[PDB]
RNA sequence: GCCCGGAUAGCUCAGUCGGUAGAGCAGGGGAUUCCGUAUCCCCGUGUCCUUGGUUCGAUUCCGAGUCCGGGCACCA
RNA sequence: UUGACUGGGGCGGUACACCUGUCAAACGGUAACGCAGGUGUCCUAAGGCGAGCUCAGGGAGGACAGAAACCUCCCGUGGAGCAGAAGGGCAAAAGCUCGCUUGAUCUUGAUUUUCAGUACGAAUACAGACCGUGAAAGCGGGGCCUCACGAUCCUUCUGA
RNA sequence: CUCUCGCCCACGCAGUUUUAUCCGGUAAAGCGAAUGAUUAGAGGUCUUGGGGCCGAAACGAUCUCAACCUAUUCUCAAACUUUAAAUGGGUAAGAAGCCCGGCUCGCUGGCGUGGAGCCGGGGUGGAAUGCGAGUGCCUAGUGGGCCACUUUUGGUAAGC
RNA sequence: GUCUACGGCCAUACCACCCUGAACGCGCCCGAUCUCGUCUGAUCUCGGAAGCUAAGCAGGGUCGGGCCUGGUUAGUACUUGGAUGGGAGACCGCCUGGGAAUACCGGGUGCUGUAGGCU
């Protein structure tokens, strides 16, 4: 497995894991969220995030790294379903790998050079999460310091943010409250399911 | 629970048309029937429309504008008793009556009256007009049944020699008419006349008088109406043939009569249905205020 | 002896130096390739005229 | 090399656009094409016959010939150093009329009408056209009120 | 009070499947035409499974559709075999229902040995005037929702005509 | 150190028609005999290498990893 | 006498004649031993025309009968099929079934595609014949479109 | 060589804009819109795949994991797409035009219809900027290129 | 005020459900002797006029679903042209011009031609 300096900025077109690619291992992420999944909306207020300052490639692998150091220090701290993670981002761009002497000059040099299928990346742009875990507001400092080692095992810069919404709702979290008391938010399990008022009339009645 | 017919079926649903999702049209058949030739560039292409409905049969003669269709000339069968054929209006002897009536106004349209005569007593026979020199040229036109199955004795064709015997030039063959031999190969002129002038109708007339009477209470109750009588009928069309053939016009009512209008309901207004919603919801909420707590 | 396959570089300013034409478009186009039918009613139409015409219509001219 | 065939590069282009498949509507046959006619080309997917080639769709020619089911169209064409004019036989679903020169010969009507407007009146009307000149020196009020004042928000996440 | 919104029997179609061509199955045509008097029609598979011996394009059974005062004579042959009473699930959900027996020689037919044992699949389709206009050719239309007939109104049918038992359990 | 086929009882091995887990030895019990040797019978012993997909159905098909044996191998 | 291309040559492969999607940067054009595949056929119907019909799938019922047998009703914008590779196209249809047929025939030019704006091949719009089919409008000179092929000289057969 | 400018308006032309008119499927965007990938929980239960349970027994009775369906949620696509730029491509911006009357036709044909051609007649100021144009013959050298922004393919990368 | 026959544009026209529908019509409807077509007069073809607005069909309704149109998203995302701009890079800001898309919210829901009929 070659240096992640190898496979980083994004310099191929996305090459997806399709009808025409047919031959790429699995990635080492293939669970994404690790706190307590069962959790409703008002048990965590307040999330917080971690994002990325530049338009880079972040291995399938280098989740797997982080996930499993934020869990760590997580379960150290807030314990065991004190928290939910979920790593937002997942890898699809396969990467390729040019096998050559395969110490002689044997193979080939450059003739038929298009790669074999190596492993997965994540194409990351400029501003988009990574990791987002959402705790109690008693947690607030934990937040930040598993997302601060977590990002010693991705490349280039991120950078943290405690974000203005509720939890991992599309939500403002200062009238989250004042929104979802009267009619126009009702919880369905670890999310929100906003309600308009320009349905049939019948779905009214069924509240109240 | 079980399945999900349409969810975004409706977000990618293109309608047919306006005429095929009625049933009407098929436009198939239509775009080989009306369009013309690009190097005719103006010279319209007549058609006649045959339609036969309960109680009635419709022939008209049209063409094709951007803008609609354009309709010549137009005869009915509920017009036809001013000329003598009271009762009995969609049968093969009032298709035939119905396109002599819509080819003797034509031609009185365009004052072709003198020539193009066509066939006065009819025998039936495949007869096929032809234009003469020096004259104004026959009136070229093609029938089109629409979406009615065309077999033989199809009584759409029951107008095309209605018309056909008016003068009218319409490419057609006798393969088609009543009398036609299907596993051999031969046609009947005499069949055809005779079915073309009302006797199979009598002879059903006549098979119901001494067969069962009841049953000929029950049907053909209104040719016991006025009196028609199976000795009667085929007297009764020939004057109907010849009493067409010498006033087609047409007359129209003078029509005028009424000033009355409102029969159904108007589409209420934005503020009337938004009002409702509120007067909706605020009687459901006096269902549980009042009627729980006392 | 590997050699460069195929550029479109130079090309457009060498079309450029003499600098592309329309073809002008002239008054009185060929009747090349008109559809037959209508052609040999035309010329018809052309060897009548010069002769069964100006008789009846100097007089209205 | 790169397969020098018919229909190629059209997967999107000889494809009717969405949601207007089916049998073509009857407006497009009763269209009346006669010779100088100005026609812009636009190679449907229905019709199988008479699509001219993808150099010509989005191009626009005019009219030499009709026929029964087509229009000859002249169009000119870019060949490597040098146009061309080149003489297609595209049948009557691919083409439609050009409304390219018609706000031309509107006018030419609304000019004609309205120089002989003025010459029965001995006016300078000055029917030549101009571009859009610079503004006018105007006059604009701000009766009571006052200019409001913004300032460059600050910066947020 | 209800005018001419009312059942009756559309039609009735039965049919024996074989589960091979050949002899035995050109003797159950001579059976279900001994029933209605009409010649039946060969339904052949467009399956091949081979765990069935049926193949494609290979005729595997007889069937007709009975229709008017002939299809309700047949109907109370078969429903005094079945001795009037049904299942509650042999009702659709569009209404329409249908029983099948075993051994047809219940039902009005001698035995002959040279012909042997064959089973029938009654099926009763239900119908009220107007229902042609979903068949018609020139104008077809949905047929509307309060006058298509239901499981539940079918039922309270078949026990006003042919006062039959539901018995659903 | 690049690819080709494998991974099955305490073991070897066949197959796992897209529908069972089966020869043959080691072990245990019987049957045979005057007592044995062979022989016969029977009962056991299957994460059918893990995970994902493909139908009232996968150990069986597909393909991702690992484990193991057999190898594509110029002239300077 | 002992092919060519070739990240030196050889071995390998064929990028050597050709077609589909992408590269290709929204007209067109565009390279690499770039990627994903395909071709040297098949078809007297799978050519032609007319008619009638609706597909894949699902739901709910029916003797054996079960995930899959046939029967029925309902839903069903193409999730089917169109000989095969793809892309485009198509529902009283270009798909299924049936009835007739041979336009897959004779003849001259023009136009398009590649293009030097040469040829072959493929194709388009006609025209003059003789025909098919359909009630007719009409449609049809091979296959729903994009590929399926071949000079001079020589030979063979047919034509007045 | 053919002509145009020598002393109230260019004939003509254009690696340009403007004014109208079409053309396209890139970037972006979308996937609570089809196709293809894909995480998470919530609600309802036909159903089978199994257990705890009254129990010789019982779809008479109490439950769970699934499974399916509903409304949501995270993340994508050179060989996907409803939508969809900027840049770009064609065309038009007049006398070779506009209008009127008449004659020819073997084409077209209800029609002194349709359309072509032909003759005679009537009135020129018809976007901005710039420029003199048109056309023919003869013709050498070249047919190894390389580089840099920007956009891109193969490659870990390269003064590839 | 609407309809019938034929149409043009082809969802503001479709879809699910529920009310209303005078008069003409359209239709369901009642029959197979003929014409014709079926395993079956169910369809298709043919003879009608005993009943019917139940359906189709037409109007209207739904805090309807889509569809159409508009805001918001947003001068955001992209992009023309420019710089001896920044940065180790990836990428970025500015200059000069052009400028989207979804959620979210608002409003509409057939328009018309020819010919004939009712009121
Ligand atoms: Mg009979
Ligand atoms: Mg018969
Ligand atoms: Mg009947
Ligand atoms: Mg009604
Ligand atoms: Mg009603
Ligand atoms: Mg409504
Ligand atoms: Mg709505
Ligand atoms: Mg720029």
């Amino acid at each position: 497995r070659r240096p992640a300096r190898c496979y980083r900025y994004c310099k191929n077109k996305p090459y997806p894991k399709s009808r025409f690619c047919r031959g790429v291992p699995d990635a080492k992420i293939r669970i994404f969220d690790l706190g307590r999944k069962k959790a409703k909306v008002d048990e965590f207020p307040l999330c917080g995030h971690m994002v990325s300052d530049e338009y880079e490639q972040l291995s399938s692998e280098a989740l797997e790294a982080a996930r499993i150091c934020a869990n760590k220090y997580m379960v150290k701290s807030c314990g065991k379903d004190g928290f939910h993670i979920r790593v937002r981002l997942h890898p699809f761009h396969v990467i390729r790998i040019n096998k050559m002497l395969s110490a002689d000059r044997l193979q080939t040099g450059m003739r038929g050079a298009f790669g074999k299928p190596q492993g997965t990346v994540a194409r990351v742009h400029i501003g988009q999460v990574i990791m987002s875990i959402r705790t109690k507001l008693q947690n607030k400092e934990h937040v930040i310091e598993a997302l601060r080692r977590a990002k010693f095992k991705f490349p280039g810069r991120q950078k943290i943010h405690i974000s203005k919404k509720w939890g991992f709702t599309k939500f403002n979290a200062d009238e989250f409250e004042d929104m979802v008391a009267e009619k126009r938010l009702i919880p369905d399990g670890c999310g929100v399911k906003y309600i308009p008022n320009r349905g049939p009339l019948d779905k009214w009645r069924a509240l109240h | 629970v079980k399945v999900v017919k349409n969810k975004a079926y409706f977000k990618r649903y293109q309608v047919k048309f306006r005429r095929r999702r009625e049933g009407k049209t098929d436009y198939y058949a239509r775009k080989r029937l009306v369009i013309q030739d690009k190097n005719k560039y103006n010279t319209p292409k007549y058609r006649m429309i045959v339609r036969v409905t309960n109680r009635d049969i419709i022939c008209q003669i049209a063409y094709a504008r951007i803008e609609g269709d354009m309709i010549v000339c137009a005869a009915y069968a509920h017009e036809l008793p001013k000329y003598g054929v009271k009762v009995g209006l969609t049968n093969y002897a009032a298709a035939y009556c119905t396109g002599l009536l819509l080819a003797r106004r034509l031609l009185n349209r365009f004052g072709m009256d003198k020539i193009y005569e066509g066939q006065v007593e009819v025998t039936g026979d495949e007869y096929n007009v032809e234009s003469i020199d020096g004259q104004p040229g026959a009136f070229t036109c093609y029938l089109d049944a629409g979406l009615a199955r065309t077999t033989t004795g199809n009584k759409v064709f029951g107008a095309l020699k209605g018309a056909v015997d008016g003068g009218l030039s319409i490419p057609h063959s006798t393969k088609r008419f009543p009398g036609y031999d299907s596993e051999s190969k031969e046609f009947n002129a005499e069949v055809h006349r005779k079915h073309i002038m009302g006797q199979n109708v009598a002879d059903y007339m006549r098979y119901l008088m001494e067969e069962d009477e009841d049953a000929y209470k029950k049907q053909f109750s209104q040719y016991i109406k006025n009196s028609v009588t199976p000795d009667m009928m085929e007297e009764m069309y020939k004057k109907a043939h010849a009493a067409i053939r010498e006033n087609p016009v047409y007359e129209k009512k003078p029509k005028k009569e009424v000033k009355k209008k409102r029969w159904n309901r108007p589409k209420m207004s934005l503020a009337q249905k938004k009002d409702r919603v509120a007067q909706k919801k605020a009687s459901f909420l006096r269902a549980q205020e009042r009627a729980a707590e006392s | 002896a590997k050699s460069k396959n195929h550029t479109t570089h130079n090309q457009s300013r060498k079309w450029h130096r003499n600098g592309i034409k329309k073809p002008r478009s002239q008054r009185y186009e060929s009747l090349k390739g008109v559809d037959p039918k209508f052609l040999r009613n035309m010329r018809f139409a052309k060897k009548h005229n010069k002769k069964g015409l100006k008789k009846m219509q100097a007089n209205n001219a | 090399t790169n397969t020098k065939g018919k229909r190629r590069g059209t997967r999107y282009m000889f494809s009717r656009p969405f949601r207007k498949h089916g049998v073509v509507p009857l407006a497009t046959y009763m269209r009346i094409y006669k010779k100088g006619d100005i026609v812009d080309i636009k190679g449907m997917g229905t019709v199988q016959k008479g699509m001219p080639h993808k150099c010509y769709h989005g191009k626009t020619g005019r009219v030499y010939n009709v026929t029964q089911h087509a229009v000859g169209i002249v169009v000119n064409k870019q060949v490597k150093g040098k146009i061309l004019a080149k003489r297609i036989n595209v049948r009557i679903e691919h083409i439609k009329h050009s409304k390219s020169r018609d706000s031309f010969l509107k006018r030419v009507k609304e000019n004609d009408q309205k120089k002989k407007e003025a010459k029965e009146k001995g006016t300078w009307v000055q029917l030549k056209r101009q571009p859009a000149p610079p503004r006018e020196a105007h006059f604009v009020r701000t009766n009571g009120k006052e200019p409001e004042l913004l300032e460059p928000i600050p910066y947020e996440f | 009070e209800n005018p001419m919104r009312e059942l009756r029997i559309r039609k009735l179609c039965l049919n024996i499947c074989v589960g091979e061509s050949g002899d035995r199955l050109t003797r159950a045509a001579k059976v279900l035409e001994q029933l209605t008097g009409q010649t039946p029609v060969f339904s052949k598979a467009r399956y091949t499974v081979r765990s069935f011996g049926i193949r494609r394009n290979e005729k595997i059974a007889v069937h007709c559709t009975v229709r008017g005062a002939k299809a309700e004579e047949i109907l109370e042959k078969g429903l005094k075999v079945r001795e009037y009473e049904l299942r509650k699930n042999n009702f659709s959900d569009t209404g329409n229902f249908g029983f099948g027996i075993q051994e047809h020689i219940d039902l009005g037919i001698k035995y002959d040995p040279s012909i042997g044992i064959y089973g029938l699949d009654f099926y009763v389709v239900l119908g009220r005037p107007g229902f042609s206009i979903a068949d018609k050719k020139r104008r077809t239309g949905c047929i509307g929702a309060k006058h298509r007939i239901s499981k539940e109104e079918a039922m309270r049918w078949f026990q006003q005509k042919y006062d039959g038992i539901i018995l659903p359990g």
